[PDB]
């Protein structure tokens, strides 16, 4: 992930909704556990610290996401993602003969 | 020197799956889903060898050994962070590669599938699930 | 902006040379945190335990790796993400997070970093004094002082019982005037000692443990560096002792045994004949102060101490209340003691030690902020014991860094305040009367 | 934003109970450095002299609240304007402002003061590790310390005519091994003394100051904790000495008399004597590092010390150089010692400093980052060796936070250095062959 | 905001007009740097060498797309993400993505101007110049150039076997003295020159390459110019010789052949011989430095050389160290040479450049940065000489701005530091004696 970045809107609504200050562990078969067992299984060695937590849930519907900018060899800016999409068409389509099928209205 | 006789292969299938690993909580990481192709290849194999001669069942075995192979290669159980593979837990611990080896006619054949029967017999005697 | 982004631990040398650990907090717009967490006790029965790793060959079993593991592992983890401001939500999801009521699965040690980290981080973003923003806006009183001076019990291989003997400068009118006259009085001594032929080499806490005849002898000789010095025994420097009497006591017995220290021909006294000991000690010398008179289990003993001489002179229960809020209200409630010793790694959270003191200074009990054995060059304490307005502090001797930064650090905050600072002295001591 | 706003200083205490002072210097964004000064000598020949008051009814003579006021009154109201990153600027000023050669004027310690004040300023501003804003990028090397271990001479009461003995941990992989090693070997060492019956306390550096019978006793046993300890003398951890050869040298009769310290019947030798003893003493133990050893005046005898013992051991002036430019340059054309002793308040700035170590580096001389008797709390001399890739560093034991703070910093320098940071250990010796 | 974005490279000319590469560096703030590589060699045996295209109809095989295509689509993904005040990481992971002792896979050229191009954004994102961003704050000395007068050898027709003959004004008071003082001395040359009938046209490194009739005659003419000038020789201005003998060394024979170069009836002369022809040659004119005087393999010779000449004439190993580590170590162990000639596209990396000045340092020797045959506008090489405080440069001589670009570079640099500059001059030579 480096053609996006997070979106300041989505950072400060979860900054100040606290949604990480009611983190839910999980263990290593991604069911739902107190945070004594999570230390205690994190500690132990039977859980990955890094991919067992979850930052609740930020409402809204706020894009969690912006594009990423970069700089051109001039010096301006631009979108890291907009110039290097794409440079075929794919060719593409087929156009299939279905003149026997009866539609519905 | 065959490691199947008529006298033993109960009792090897016995020690066999009583060393197989288990969970810290006692239950069998093998399953008999697992082990459901093996167990009816080596099913049909028992059937076909009543009738028909060895020698056409040459391709039969190879095959039975090639999916022995696969399944003890690509069956994973993942629990607390280990990954362990049971199928090829029971193929090491049980001779299975070997025993196939020194098939070479009706009677080593059928040993080998009746040996196979009290593996999974007495896999679930000891608590196996399906 | 004030979200935490990075809590990281790395194992440092405490002041004994015993490893010990220091977290760094980072937040979002780069306001930064270190807590250096003092060594305490891995063991015990009632008291938060740090973890040690046990290992015999780093450190001699002593070394930090498995805390430090913890803090880089576990609590960042949980605590990435939360406001640093935040300090009783992350005080309580680490204790919540540990599960344990003595801290044993992550450490005391660890916890106490991450939040003394977590508190100086936000100090620093909010541009603020760590004590303005530990205990508000109304932070004014310069803590009085308890400078330990001279060392027995088991920290000599003198005939001394009384563990610690300390100079209380209540009669300054400023806490620089009365850290001049601790300064003094500490090289007075050392002149005496010298002159004398005793040891002048210092200890853990930066005291001396000179070859006394006994506890009476090291009295007289304070007594005498104090008026050599130049100042008045009883009016402007007071003398204080830390018995630890739970070091020589018989259980079994009742008895407090004073033949462990003081050879075989030491008087052995009983509760009562350790009470009226006690009382002529405070009638024939300016005591204003006995810390563990009695012992940590002697419950009727310490009623009967506080009975006796609770009214004039100020009796600490250190290793009696241990830092706990439980024992603390069981002392409350059962009138022992007038004052309690406060450890910040004892209890492992600032929001703890701050709730124990607030405990104690409701009960017209006082609470003084304590150093430990091993410290670093972390002076939290300082900012602690102003931030609370508790008016006394016990961080050691004028001998070493581990102690002098503390001074250092009132001296900073007293010149920060300006006019508005306060230093009370004997108006300090309110659990006493008159 | 970076021009400087304010300049403050305040008097503080150092590690020994005497005053000393901190300056604060703040730029216009907020940035913000604190200096404080290692007490040192208000006499001196052609060293810089601190100001004390001279009034002994305040600290015995010993206030610095003249410098104080030098700061705060004539040092602040010149410095204020220019930009934090001018260094070399700001201390030519002060140097002009003094307008003495060893600034007595204004006080080295208020020079000092402001000068690493406005360095950890600057380097705060630029938001970049001191190493990195005084040495410059390409800084990495950890140094290899000579931890102090047993004292003599005047810190003893023993017949030993060295001032003190050191452990150097130069076969170590990484400088937190080191520590280690040498915390591990300090502790063995302890439990050594105890079984002995001799005295456990710590001295002023933090090392113990037993009652051995002798030189020779004192490096057995210092050999015989390294063996405790599990290392292996002469190839892992090596031993140096300071033996201050000024104190018990007779400038008439031109001798090095040890009767002033070794007793009654202590050999008197001359120079030629001296050398064979320091000879005899390389020879028997794995000694890799000898300080002062001839006098500060006797250049004969440092001279031929050095074409004796100059290609196998390391020959450091300290009372020699007294961190001179003039007088290291005229060591380095009589080829007299291979090591200098850099002391940042014995020359007064952070400038002059620099240009002695790189001068000592320049004519193949090492430089060892020395700390003073009475310490602070501040460890820039750790980002001195650090930044400068001296390679060795004397920062005392391992027993009191005055020194094990810039074991400390040495530790999160290390951290911050990661992968690129490099312990040299015997390689660090570059002043010798193979 | 420091993190590094963009990383570009294209191809351009060098001073001569063969390609090069250049780098640029973009961080997310917008701070910008831009490296250049000067042009040096693809062969060599324990040399870092450049990558070029190979193809015969581009540039005569000269090119170097490749190295451009290596940076733009190999170094950038791997550098990309890194913090730009991150220059050792960056240099040893652009090391290790190589994966080869002389940096053939991705080219040392690409290497070289990766790691300009980071630290010059870096010093952009700091704005600090970019030689306190190199060498810290303490960086002032300003070095004595020995600038190209007269060639001859391999890059003149005339009968002289050395290949370069240089003035060093290190009798100047300041920087921009000794600048002027070598234009004025450059022109008067042109004048005698012009007037004798002899060429005028320059060479590669801007130097005249008149038909002289020999060593002698060109000396004898140079030292006519400085008095010309109204410079007093070996006073003002010195000579200097860069003799490059492993152009005329027979390394069959183990001779010294200047029948190569001098004629038919030239001497034939052998190590000893050409240390003798050496000695009269500094005897006979004020020569002060000597650069390549023996073959690059010739390591007796080399020792005995410095044997006889080391202690009043600098001897430089440029081909003899080919500025490598690994030389460098066995030439300071086996005495041979007291100096050595650094070129940062031999090397490859900034660190590894700084780390060999700083090396030599440490021995006593003197690290001279150079340029190479086909220069660029980029005067790194003189921030580099400055950062180190070297005090010694060899950038060309007064009449291309290949080399007039690092001479203004020191002009501005001098300018900038103001009152703290210093020209050490002659004292700048600190591996000769008094």
């Amino acid at each position: 992930m480096k053609n996006f970045k997070i979106s300041s809107t989505y950072r400060a609504a979860r900054k100040q909704q606290k949604t990480a200050n009611r983190k839910s562990f999980y263990n290593d078969e991604g069911y739902m556990i107190s945070p004594s067992e999570w230390a205690d299984g994190v500690i132990k060695g039977l859980i990955n610290p890094k991919n067992s937590w979850s930052n609740d849930h930020v409402k809204g519907y706020l894009p969690r996401v912006s594009p990423r900018s970069h700089w051109t060899k001039n010096g301006y800016r631009e979108y890291l993602g907009i110039g290097k999409s794409r440079d075929i068409p794919e060719k593409e389509p087929e156009v299939i003969e279905m003149m026997d099928l009866e539609l519905v209205v | 020197m065959a490691i199947l006789t008529d006298e033993n292969y109960v009792d090897k299938a016995e020690r066999a799956i009583s060393l197989l690993e288990k969970d810290n909580k006692g239950n069998y990481l093998l399953t008999t889903s697992q082990i459901r192709k093996l167990l009816s290849l080596c099913s049909s194999l028992y059937d076909r060898s009543k009738e028909r001669k060895f020698d056409e069942l040459i391709n039969d075995v190879s095959y039975l050994r090639v999916q022995f192979v696969y399944q003890s290669g690509r069956n994973s159980v993942r629990v607390n962070r280990q990954t362990f593979f049971p199928v090829k837990d029971l193929v090491e611990k049980g001779q299975i590669l070997e025993a196939l080896k020194e098939i070479k006619d009706r009677e080593t054949l059928q040993r080998f599938c009746r040996y196979m029967e009290a593996l999974v017999a007495y896999f679930k005697f000891y608590g196996g699930k399906d | 902006m004030s979200i935490i982004t990075d809590v990281y631990a790395r194992e440092v040398l405490d002041s004994r040379g015993n490893p010990t650990l220091e977290v760094e907090v980072y937040t979002e717009s780069g306001a930064f945190g270190r807590g250096m967490v003092p060594s305490g006790a891995s063991t015990g029965e009632h008291e938060a335990v740090e973890l040690r790793d046990g290992d015999k060959a780093r450190y001699g079993g002593l070394g930090t790796q498995k805390a430090v593991d913890n803090v880089n592992n576990v609590i960042a983890e949980h605590i990435i993400g939360f406001d640093v401001r935040d300090q009783q939500g992350i005080d309580r999801a680490m204790i919540a997070l540990d599960g344990t009521p003595n801290k044993g699965k992550l450490g005391a040690n660890a916890i106490l970093g991450v939040s003394i980290a977590v508190a100086r981080a936000a100090a620093d973003y909010l541009e603020v004094p760590l004590y303005s923003y530990l205990g508000g806006f109304n932070t004014k009183v310069l803590p009085t002082p308890m400078m330990n001076i001279i060392n027995g019990g088991s920290h000599s291989d003198a005939p001394i019982a009384f563990q610690e003997f300390m100079i209380v400068p209540a009669g300054a009118p400023t806490f620089k005037e009365a850290l001049r006259w601790g300064a003094e009085i500490f090289h007075a001594l050392k002149k005496i000692l010298k002159e004398r032929g005793l040891e002048t080499a210092v200890g853990d806490e930066g005291g001396f443990a000179p070859r006394f005849n006994g506890t009476e002898d090291g009295v007289e000789t304070i007594i005498k560096a104090i008026e050599a010095a130049g100042y008045v025994p009883g009016k402007d420097v007071f003398i204080g002792l830390d018995c630890a009497s739970s070091e020589f006591y018989d259980a079994e017995h009742k008895v407090y045994g004073y033949t462990k220290f003081e050879g075989e021909g030491a008087a052995v006294r009983t509760a009562a004949e350790q009470i009226d000991y006690l009382e002529e000690l405070v009638n024939k010398y300016p005591i204003i102060t006995i810390e563990d008179g009695m012992d940590e289990n002697d419950w009727d003993g310490w009623k009967a101490l506080t009975e006796r001489l609770g009214g004039k002179v100020q009796l600490v229960g250190d290793d009696f209340f241990v830092t706990n809020t439980a024992y603390l209200e069981k002392g409350i409630a059962e009138h022992a003691a007038n004052s309690i010793l406060i450890k910040v790694n004892q209890i492992g959270t600032l929001t703890e030690t701050f709730d124990a003191i607030e405990m104690a200074k409701e009960a017209g009990y006082t609470a003084v902020v304590s150093h430990r054995s091993g410290e670093t060059e972390d002076s939290t304490i300082a900012d602690i014991a102003v931030a609370t307005n508790a008016g006394q502090i016990k961080t050691g001797s004028l001998s070493r860094t581990d102690r002098i930064a503390k001074y250092n650090q009132l001296l900073r905050i007293e010149d920060q305040l300006g006019e508005v600072a306060e230093y009370r002295g004997l108006k300090s001591f309110y659990n006493l009367k008159k």
